[PDB]
């Protein structure tokens, strides 16, 4: 059940509650960032150089 | 002490001004404009020392140097941005701040409240200078009028300012000797507001009702803390948007036109948080009126405290006063708008009107409405 | 200031909930919404006045400006 | 001691022990038509060197010096009529005036 | 008469807060400078190491920037000489100095267009319209020998002759080189040039939003988390009689 | 080869303000420059119409615009 | 007298649905905590970020 | 014509204070007289007031007040320090005038 | 208090660090090290942040700057020399005081 599952093993312990925060911040980093690199970029379809980056690249 | 938190010379000034510090229970968004001035002070130093890593102070380069330090240095552009809006949300918290101050009559707290005009006189100084910095059309001309400001002081005039700045016209010396008053200044608003808060601490924090708030008093940590971390991320958002959306959306622009000492750009508009006083100043037509009114359209702030007749401390209980209070407000705002417009009479006289009412709403309504309002109950 | 030495405070009785018994929520639409409302009603008639009296002294002002600008049809018939 | 020390570290600012006296400069007065001001660089600030009309210079005679703030007639201020010198420098707080 | 007249402003594709800059746009804009405006105004704060990656490629700027001579240090004789401009150069400068430039433009002098854009209220706005917006002073308004009206700039008279009209040029990757469409291309550039970090710092401006968005929150429950010890509370006063 | 801001111009120029601008000017125009002596300026009329009529000319403009 | 006295009804007031008599407020919250913590694990992740 | 009876009320009823429900003296800046005023209270009285204080506290610290029953009404508000405060007050002046 | 020295939360430091502080009555030379380095530390930010008023950091104007914040400001000259000297003065003292506490345990 989630919550409770997360809870006893994860938030319990401050020991442990600060390694999920890390292990954590890796994932929400990496996945933010691509999450929102994509957002923006596709709110930019061939404007930006990497878009453009081709007609001495081609598309 | 088994304690520590308590047992340490160190150690217990924190766990005594962040941790176990009795705080009223019941106070405001308007408590924590201060938390957040720090927070400017910090991002202002911190940003400016970073700044000042690239900075050239030197006529011929002064400029161009900044732009380099966009251009150039990675997140450079950034760190300006954020500095020059610090600038903004600094003043912006410190005119907020002075407002609750106003209307709670913290100004009660005297010392604490002296020391904080102290605080704005110095922010407003600080931030006159490093403006001169960038050396833009504005940072010349605000240079050589804001200084040549103290041409008026009779005597000890026309010769403390062919000192102040540099030699006898704003000149790169004028500039390096800023940039130093720049880079020091910032350290002294810190210490004096150490000073601040010491003085308050020696009597505790206000509260809204101002009546004793022994009777209930939270410990600071636990709540307060977090508070001020939200309040640190909500007018942090603003601040950062203007950042990274419209920087210079409060940026005059003719400052991004290197310094001409020639030509003063027709529509010099001075920086938006100084706009009011300046009104003041040019609606006073007499060089030293125009300047006194200035002096004291800010050097009026250390009167507020005597300017209290409220048997009642804040002013939540007196709504009259009250309004005569947003009334102020509004004056100001008022002023600020007539500021940022050229002198013609569809303004001008508004101008000096307003430029009126604000001295009169401070130095005599609100002390009559004062006493007024306590006869209104017998008192 | 410190703890202890505060208010000779008696007969006075509190009962509060650990934050994790009870919600921090909390009853929004109930008594939330209600009192935000029972405040911008209230002091909207003792703020919004002066703030209002700028705005118009700021059109007022700014089209008297504007129009002081514009030629008087009438300042040269001849 | 001191009275000494300070006087030192105050001066260690006024002036520069840099000064100029460029005091001297050529100009053709036909560079500025009748009705028209000519700006120049000029010793650190703004020289104006302005070419006068007929109307022009009637009005600043006709000009009310004894209700002036600062009273001076444009006959005492200006030796040809049709030339007019000035130091582009307001007085109020140093702007040049436009 | 301190009368003027207030540029419209125009759709650009990078007004978006969450917009960057076409950048294919800037290339041409890029090349209408270097081809019609990088002969009498100067633009010192940029330099052909920035296309880079951004409008241009590497080997594509380098030859692009071999395209001119730069007067570079002195000999072991000691004298200035040329040499072919290398990748790190700045955009050249049309003239030795100001006053230089004033002689070579009907007393005028036209201003470094790197921060032109936002040194002007306006911005590609004006600058645009500026451009693209010269006409013959309605009556009784006469410009001077040498100036050209041009409504939307102060005073009406400029130093500057309209600089663009249909074909000016040639846009290779074929594109309908009008005045309108060129003149646009000149205002994206102009822009990118006042400030490279647009892109990236919009971007950041987003993630930036989506962080206050996550962040704020949190901390409010938190905060009420936090005083609903407070919140929640009741009182009551029982002496004994 | 046609310029998309010409021909923009050319249907902007049309829309009611423009013309009740448009003539308001051509007015003031030949109104001026049938005296000898007299100190207006058909400046203000002028701006009024392009004010109008840019404004639109923006409205669209861009679209035609790559 | 002290007999008398008695903790108010905070139960819909503010509780959270899981408590509300006859049966252990254990076993439900150290689940709720976790939401509550759940947060702030998230809160210093993003601020980390 | 118009009664100062009439506009106590009034500002009474305005002030507002009363919505917390504390009396007026309840409100009055604790200055060197008041507490000294208040420091002569009667311990009924004192404790009386402190609870009002602190519920007025606890509510404001909530944003929320009290039921619209609660509310004090004018003619109801007792002046239970003003009497003292007035004694202290000359007390005061006839002290500071001998001094002289 | 009728004190104020005592009873006012700045004025109390003073008079609790420069009057009323106890200190030891046997004490040597060896003790004002300290009290010195402070006035170096003045000196020091004193004469230094006046001759930062002519210093210019960077590398084509950085050397000479100094020269003319010497040959050009009056007294410009007394300010570096005092400046660069105190400089020594100041790890003089630094080395004494640093003797003195390592003689008498004061790292205790
Ligand atoms: C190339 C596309 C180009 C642009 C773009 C352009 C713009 C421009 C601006 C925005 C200004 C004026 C802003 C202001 O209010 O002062 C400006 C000014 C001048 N220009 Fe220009 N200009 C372009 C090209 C050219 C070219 C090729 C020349 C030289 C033939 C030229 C010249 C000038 C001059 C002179 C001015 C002076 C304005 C004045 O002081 O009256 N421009 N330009
Ligand atoms: C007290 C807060 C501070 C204020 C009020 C402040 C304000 C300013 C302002 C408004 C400018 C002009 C920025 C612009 O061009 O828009 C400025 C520039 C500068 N400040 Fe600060 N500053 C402060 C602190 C600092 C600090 C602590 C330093 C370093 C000691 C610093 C170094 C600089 C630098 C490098 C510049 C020049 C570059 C630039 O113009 O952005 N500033 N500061
Ligand atoms: C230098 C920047 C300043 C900082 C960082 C600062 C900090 C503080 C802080 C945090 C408090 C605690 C309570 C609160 O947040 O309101 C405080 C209180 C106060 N400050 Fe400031 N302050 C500054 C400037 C000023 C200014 C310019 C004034 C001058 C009008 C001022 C007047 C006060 C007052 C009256 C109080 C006490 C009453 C109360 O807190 O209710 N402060 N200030
Ligand atoms: C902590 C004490 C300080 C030390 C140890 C110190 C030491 C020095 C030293 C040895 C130099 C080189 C002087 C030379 O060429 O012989 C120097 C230069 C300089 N210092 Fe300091 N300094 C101190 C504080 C300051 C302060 C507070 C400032 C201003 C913020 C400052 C600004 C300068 C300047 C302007 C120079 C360059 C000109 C020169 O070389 O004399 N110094 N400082
Ligand atoms: C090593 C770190 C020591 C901590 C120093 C730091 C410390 O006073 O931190 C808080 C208490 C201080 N504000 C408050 O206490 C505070 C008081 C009443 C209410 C609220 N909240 C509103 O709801 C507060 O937030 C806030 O204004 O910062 C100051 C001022 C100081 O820091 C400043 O010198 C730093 C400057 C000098 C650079
Ligand atoms: C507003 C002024 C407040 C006074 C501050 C000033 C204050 O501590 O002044 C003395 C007590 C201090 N030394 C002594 O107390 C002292 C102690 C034992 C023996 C002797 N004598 C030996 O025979 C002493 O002299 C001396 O070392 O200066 C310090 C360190 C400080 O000042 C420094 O922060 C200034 C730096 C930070 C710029």
């Amino acid at each position: 059940t989630l919550t409770a599952r997360l809870y006893s093993l994860l938030f319990r312990r401050t020991s442990t509650f600060a390694l999920t925060i890390v292990v954590g911040a890796l994932l929400f980093e990496r996945a933010f960032d691509q999450g929102a690199d994509a957002i923006y970029e596709h709110i930019n379809e061939g404007k930006l150089w990497k878009h453009i980056k081709h007609k001495y690249e081609n598309k | 002490a088994p304690n520590i938190r308590k047992s340490h010379p160190l150690l217990k000034m924190i766990n005594n001004s962040l941790i176990d510090l009795p705080a009223p229970s019941n106070i405001s968004a308007w408590w924590n404009f201060g938390s957040l001035l720090a927070v400017c002070l910090m991002t202002q130093i911190l940003t400016g020392l970073l700044l000042a890593m690239h900075y050239t102070a030197d006529t011929s380069l002064a400029f161009s140097s900044v732009a380099h330090t966009c251009r150039n240095v990675q997140y450079g552009w950034l760190i300006r941005n954020l500095h020059a809006n610090g600038a903004s949300f600094f003043f912006i918290c410190i005119f907020l701040h002075i407002g609750r101050g106003l209307y709670y009559g913290s100004y009660l707290y005297k010392e604490t409240w002296n020391t904080g005009v102290i605080l704005l006189l110095t922010l407003m100084a600080t931030a006159f200078v490093g403006y001169v910095l960038p050396w833009g059309q504005m940072s010349f001309w605000g240079a050589t009028v804001i200084t040549n400001l103290f041409s008026a002081i009779p005597y000890i005039g026309h010769t403390l300012v062919e000192w102040a700045w540099g030699g006898f016209s704003v000149d790169n010396p004028t500039l390096t000797r800023f940039f130093a008053l720049h880079f020091l200044l910032p350290f002294a608003i810190a210490g004096i507001t150490i000073i601040h808060l010491t003085f308050l601490h020696e009597s505790g924090s206000n509260n809204p009702l101002g009546i004793s708030s022994d009777s209930d008093k939270i410990p600071f940590h636990p709540y307060y803390s977090f508070k001020d971390i939200l309040g640190l991320t909500l007018m942090l958002t603003p601040f950062l948007t203007l950042a990274l959306f419209s920087p210079n959306l409060l940026g005059d622009p003719e400052n991004f036109t290197p310094a001409n000492p020639l030509v003063t750009p027709p529509h010099i508009k001075p920086e938006w948080y100084f706009l009011f006083a300046y009104a003041i100043l040019r609606s006073i037509p007499n060089k030293l009126g125009g300047v006194l009114a200035l002096a004291a359209s800010v050097l009026i702030l250390f009167l507020i405290p005597f300017l209290h007749k409220s048997k009642q401390r804040t002013m939540t209980f007196r709504p009259l006063s009250q309004t005569l209070f947003w009334l102020l407000v509004a004056n100001l705002l008022i002023l600020t708008w007539i500021g940022s417009q050229p002198v013609e009479h569809p303004f001008i006289i508004i101008g000096q009107m307003a430029s009126l009412s604000y001295f009169t709403i401070l130095l005599i309504l609100f002390p009559t409405i004062g006493t007024l309002e306590n006869k209104m109950l017998n008192y | 200031r410190q703890f202890g030495h505060l208010t000779r405070v008696r007969h006075l009785i509190t009962y509060s909930l650990s934050p994790f018994e009870q919600r921090p929520f909390p009853h929004y639409f109930s008594k939330g919404v209600p009192n935000v409302w029972r405040r911008l009603r209230a002091c909207i008639l003792r703020v919004a006045p002066p703030f209002l009296a700028f705005y118009l002294l700021y059109t007022w002002g700014t089209q008297e400006f504007e129009k002081s600008k514009r030629k008087n049809p009438a300042a040269y018939v001849n | 001691a001191a009275k000494n020390v300070v006087t030192q570290f105050v001066s260690s600012m006024s002036a520069s022990a840099d000064v100029l006296a460029m005091s001297k400069i050529e100009i053709k007065l036909s560079d500025i038509p009748e009705g028209k001001n000519m700006a120049f660089k000029w010793r650190g600030k703004p020289l104006f060197v302005r070419h006068r009309t007929k109307k022009e210079i009637d009005q600043e005679a006709a000009v009310e010096v004894s209700q002036l703030r600062d009273p001076q007639h444009d006959l005492e201020r200006v030796k040809k009529p049709e030339w007019v010198i000035l130091i582009g420098v307001c007085t109020h707080l140093g702007c040049v005036p436009i | 008469s301190d009368l003027e007249l207030h540029p419209p402003s125009y759709p650009w594709s990078h007004r978006g807060p969450l917009s960057s800059l076409d950048h294919t746009s800037i290339r041409r804009g890029f090349q209408v400078y270097k081809q019609v405006c990088s002969s009498c105004h100067s633009m010192d704060y940029v330099a052909y190491r920035h296309l880079v990656g951004v409008c241009y490629t590497e080997d594509e700027a380098k030859a692009l920037a071999e395209e001119v001579e730069v007067q570079d240090g002195p000999n072991e004789d000691g004298e200035m000489f040329m040499r072919p401009g290398k990748l790190s150069d700045y955009f050249p400068k049309p003239y030795p100095n100001p006053e230089a430039a004033r002689a070579a433009n009907n007393g005028a002098l036209p201003p470094d267009l790197s921060y032109i854009v936002r040194a002007r209220h306006g911005g590609e706005d004006y600058v645009f319209s500026l451009l693209t917006g010269y006409c013959e002073p309605p009556t009784g308004v006469s410009v001077r020998e040498g100036l050209y009206f041009n409504p939307y700039f102060p005073g009406q008279a400029i130093g500057m002759a309209p600089p663009i009209y249909n074909d000016v040029l040639e846009f290779d990757d074929g594109t309908p080189a009008t005045m309108s469409q060129v003149a646009k291309d000149v205002c994206t550039f102009l822009r990118w040039a006042a400030e490279p970090e647009h892109d990236h710092r919009k971007r950041m401006g987003l993630k930036m939003l989506l962080m206050m968005g996550l962040l704020v929150p949190l901390v409010y429950y938190m905060k009420r988390h936090k005083w609903s010890v407070l919140k929640s509370r009741k009182l009551a006063y029982r002496p004994p009689k | 080869l046609v310029d998309p801001l010409t021909t923009v111009r050319e249907q902007c120029e049309q829309l009611e303000k423009c013309v009740k601008a448009r003539e308001r000017l051509e007015l003031c125009d030949e109104r001026v420059s049938s005296r000898s002596q007299t100190e207006e300026d058909c400046t203000e009329e002028l701006f009024d119409f392009l004010h109008a009529r840019d404004h639109c000319v923006a409205h669209k403009l861009f679209n035609s615009l790559k | 007298s002290h007999t008398d006295i008695k903790v108010p009804n905070f139960s819909d007031y503010r509780r959270p649905p899981d408590d509300y008599s006859t049966k252990s407020s254990r076993e439900s919250d150290p689940s709720r905590k976790g939401f509550s913590y759940l947060v702030t694990a998230v809160t210093t992740l993003g601020v980390a970020y | 014509s118009r009664w100062l009876e009439g506009i106590r009320k009034w500002y009474y009823n305005a002030a507002g204070f009363n919505k917390y429900g504390l009396m007026r003296d309840d409100t009055i800046y604790e200055n060197d007289d008041v507490k000294e005023a208040i420091r002569r209270l009667p311990e009924n009285l004192y404790d009386d007031r402190m609870f009002r204080i602190k519920r007025a506290l606890d509510l404001n610290m909530r944003q929320q007040i009290l039921p619209k029953e609660q509310w004090t009404k004018y003619e109801e508000d007792v002046p239970y320090l003003e009497p003292y405060l007035k004694e202290v007050i000359r007390e005061r002046k006839e002290r500071e005038e001998w001094d002289k």
